């Protein structure tokens, strides 16, 4: 029951910005850590009003390290590397990857020797990056090969399918989702634009990455509040590896949170198994649910959650090796974040994901052909052949999917 | 002294159900349950001896809770106090996680050993101990595994001790982890081979019991706790208070009245009166739906009933006309003419000035447990979630013959 938070990247910087900020007045506490239902899951117990979020902000090219200390975290644990990150996954895994590899895991194991006992890991990262996706895929070979028994849970946003910030951006992310493959149990992929459209949704006005990252750590934060919140039905990331993972390699999440507030309970209840509420764009008409994990949480009532079986019954579609009445993977916390009477969230191992994915491999299937890229990597010690095989692990995931139909 | 009965629960369910229900059994005793010590000036009602003790005093419960979570545990301490005796109360932190096999070969091994040093502790502070209670939910993970691990050397250290189970059943309504058609096919099988009996509850069928025939637009869980609470206080109170026109009934005596061959122990429980706090109340407790189970137990046959009556008893010439009045329109097995053990209780309920529990023995259980069977028809197909079943110590052979000795049970009872 404790959790190692592993922030790599930009984006699993902010994303680990707008966690901590509503994680820490979830408990009661403000952004710099001072007192204003277990929380020490997250927490280290450092000083009776400062509980120490541990959880490593290790990013090459820091830049937004700077306006994160600006919110107070364990300073000694966190690096504000030598800059240099470029978008490369080579230049965050063999180039500087390896001079910053044997610092940040001296940095895990001081941080895991002083644990309780520990549950896994939840590590936050863009994998379009290339300091957030190499650095990433390597501290995941070298905490999966360090601790098989633990189990990693990887937050990774999915570059957008509009338009990109990166123009080396799939190449991170195939060779990215490789790792997280070989190396963890358990993934929530996130994708910007569906995060734009709720928010636009939510708000009355234009959102940034500031609220679609507050969106994110809603998901985040009620992805572990039966862990944190213990009421009845409680829920352990154990359990969501044994109960959303149906196959070794198949543990890719897609999220909503709702809603987006009193309001009544069959319309949060519809409104949480929404298609168009979800928060990674994935395939909702060709695809079907694997595993869907319904978490409600605040003033849920449980004739409420169980009584509400419309919205699966007529709106959610699941494969045929899951029961009619199956597939939900119930919990109920008895705190829901505020301004939230009763919320919910919706964790399902679904087909449609395998989307995603494939979007990816279609930008690999026209840039690995033509050469495009490829030299910079080549130069920075990962060649060809194991971008390829990366590329075929992660079409035969997609490919799992497409079977799990 | 009188026949004694440890429970000993397993998992959230079992564990919250256990939490209830020694709070209902406490305060019908006279018993604050927060505390655990008695009211001062008040004595015991009944035989405390049967499921409590005196140690030096306090009336403690003898209650076994192990759960692979430290949540549950702490929940029930909180809402408890120091009414459980802290050795008593064993928690690991990983959990089982809807997994049978950390329980069953993983963590539930580790974790046996001190379960049952405090279990022996218990029963060697029992006077003549005649059966133990397992409260749990084959649902999930740590229950099913760890209540098949415990009952399973329980039957081979042991076995002369007769073995209730009271086992929470998954919703046809919904279901709570996508795992529950392993747990429950994987912990049935061993309750059907180790466990004496078994006792069967459902929780969507006590929501519409609790909505509408309690005036709760929405009940919680922990009414349906409240609901199963009530009927093993009605089922408990036989073991629980003597005197001369109640009859005393062990656990023992109960399973034999109830179980008629050694595979038909499955048992199914209604109460009555179905009011907030006679013939109307007699067809209350025999209704179609007034069953904790989701079904419609008026098409199957009932093999054994016992029916508890507790409270004042007026006119038990014209209760016992109805009863066998009744006994003409109810499917009842030809095979045990002496189907009906009538129960009688002097003390009633807190609840109500007068009640009765139904406590069966019905083949319409299996078809219920067929649907569960129906489910483990479909993660099986595709060989899903089983990937860390056998991870962590079972087999697919292994699987294979425990769902056999499912149908084997199914089978049994048609
Ligand atoms: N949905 C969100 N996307 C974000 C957020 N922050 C960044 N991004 C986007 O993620 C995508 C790639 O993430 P990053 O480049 O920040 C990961 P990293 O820092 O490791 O890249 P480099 O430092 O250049 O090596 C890009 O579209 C960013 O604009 C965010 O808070 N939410
Ligand atoms: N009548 C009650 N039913 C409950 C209660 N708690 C849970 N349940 C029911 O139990 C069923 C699921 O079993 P559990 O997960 O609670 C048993 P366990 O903790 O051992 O599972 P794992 O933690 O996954 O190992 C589900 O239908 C719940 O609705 C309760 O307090 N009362």
């Amino acid at each position: 029951r404790e959790i190692l938070s592993i922030h790599v990247g930009q984006c699993g910087n902010q994303i680990a910005d707008s966690f901590w900020r509503l994680a820490l007045r979830e408990h009661g506490l403000t952004e710099a850590g001072t007192l204003k239902s277990n929380m020490e899951v997250f927490f280290h117990k450092v000083r009776d009003g400062k509980y120490v979020p541990r959880a490593v902000l290790v990013d090459l090219e820091p830049g937004v390290i700077a306006r994160i200390e600006g919110q107070l975290f364990d300073e000694s644990s966190i690096v504000r590397k030598i800059p240099g990150a470029a978008n490369n996954w080579a230049r965050g895994y063999n180039v500087e990857g390896e001079k910053v590899i044997d610092q940040i895991m001296n940095v895990i194991d001081s941080a895991v020797e002083k644990t309780k006992g520990l549950q896994g890991f939840l590590m936050t990262h863009s994998i379009g990056g290339g300091s957030g996706s190499g650095l990433g895929s390597l501290i995941l070979e070298r905490l999966r090969q360090a601790y098989p028994k633990k189990r990693i849970f990887t937050f990774s946003v999915v570059p957008s399918p509009l338009i990109s910030d990166s123009a080396v951006e799939p190449y991170n992310a195939i060779l990215t989702l490789q790792r997280i493959l070989d190396n963890a149990d358990g993934a929530v992929l996130l994708d910007n634009e569906a995060l734009f459209r709720i928010a636009k949704a939510k708000l009355n006005r234009s959102p940034n990455y500031m609220d679609l990252n507050n969106i994110i750590a809603l998901i985040v934060s009620s992805v572990t509040a039966s862990l944190r919140f213990p009421g009845k039905l409680n829920t352990d990331l154990s359990e969501f590896v044994t109960n959303l993972v149906p196959f070794p390699g198949n543990h890719f999440l897609t999220a909503s949170f709702a809603p987006m507030v009193r309001t009544n309970f069959p319309d949060l209840a519809r409104e949480t198994f929404a298609q168009d509420n979800f928060t990674a764009a994935i395939d909702w008409q060709q695809g079907v649910y694997l595993a869907a994990s319904a978490l409600f949480r605040g003033d849920v009532k449980a004739k409420d959650v169980d009584e509400n079986m419309a919205t699966i019954r007529k709106s959610l579609n699941y494969a045929s090796y899951m029961p009619a009445s199956g597939g939900l993977k119930l919990g109920y916390a008895e705190t829901a974040p505020e301004g939230f009477a009763s919320s919910g969230l919706a964790l399902v191992n679904h087909t449609g994901i395998a989307a995603v994915f494939e979007r990816l491999i279609a930008q690999f299937d026209i840039m690995f052909d033509n050469h495009a890229y490829t030299h910079w990597y080549e130069n920075a010690g990962v060649s060809r052949d194991m971008m390829a095989k990366a590329r075929n692990q992660i079409a035969t995931l997609a490919q799992s999917y497409r079977d799990a139909s | 002294k009188v026949n004694n009965t440890i429970v000993v629960s397993i998992g959230q369910a079992g564990n919250q159900i256990a939490a209830s229900f020694w709070k209902t059994v406490c305060l019908e005793h006279g018993i604050d349950p927060l505390t655990g010590q008695t009211a001062p000036g008040v004595a015991p009602r009944g035989n405390w001896s049967s499921f409590f003790s005196k140690l030096g005093g306090s009336y403690v419960p003898r209650a076994i809770m192990v759960d692979l979570e430290p949540s549950v545990i702490d929940n029930v301490k909180a809402t408890s106090g120091s009414l459980f005796n802290p050795a008593n109360l064993i928690s690991r932190t990983e959990g089982a996680g809807g997994n049978f096999a950390v329980g069953y070969l993983g963590a539930g091994r580790e974790v046996l050993p001190e379960v049952m040093s405090r279990l022996d502790y218990e029963i060697d502070k029992c006077d003549n101990v005649g059966g133990i209670i397992v409260l749990h939910a084959i649902g999930g993970g740590t229950g099913s595994g760890f209540g098949a691990l415990l009952i399973e050397s329980l039957k081979e250290k042991y076995g002369e001790i007769p073995v209730l189970s009271c086992a929470v059943l998954p919703s046809p309504q919904v279901s709570s982890v996508v795992t529950e058609p392993y747990n429950t096919v994987f912990a049935l099988n061993t309750l059907r081979r180790s466990a004496d009996a078994c006792l069967i509850f459902d929780n969507e069928a006590l929501f519409d019991l609790a909505h509408r025939k309690w005036n709760i637009e929405s009940p919680t869980v922990d009414d349906l706790n409240l609901l199963i609470t009530e009927a093993l206080a009605g089922i408990t109170a036989s073991m629980r208070f003597s005197g001369f026109l109640t009859v005393e009934i062990s656990l023992r005596e109960l399973l034999t009245n109830l179980v008629p061959q050694p595979s038909l122990h499955f048992l199914m429980c209604a109460f009555a009166p179905l009011t907030p706090p006679i013939e109307e109340m007699i067809k209350s407790l025999f209704d179609n739906g007034s069953v904790f189970a989701a079904c419609s137990p008026m098409e199957g046959r009932f093999l054994s009933t016992a029916v508890l009556y507790r409270g004042i008893m007026e006119d038990k010439p014209l209760a016992d006309a109805a009863l066998a009045a009744m006994r003409e329109k109810l499917p009842l097995t030809y095979w045990i003419p002496t189907a009906f053990k009538i129960g009688y209780v002097e003390q009633p309920g807190i609840s109500h000035r007068k009640s009765m529990v139904l406590l069966a023995n019905n083949t319409e259980i299996a078809r219920v447990l067929d649907r569960i069977c129906h489910n483990f028809d479909k993660l099986w197909q595709r060989k899903a979630f089983a990937n860390w079943y056998l991870n962590e110590g079972m087999s697919e052979e292994q699987i294979n013959v425990l769902r056999a000795s499912a149908q084997e049970l199914v089978q049994s009872y048609q």
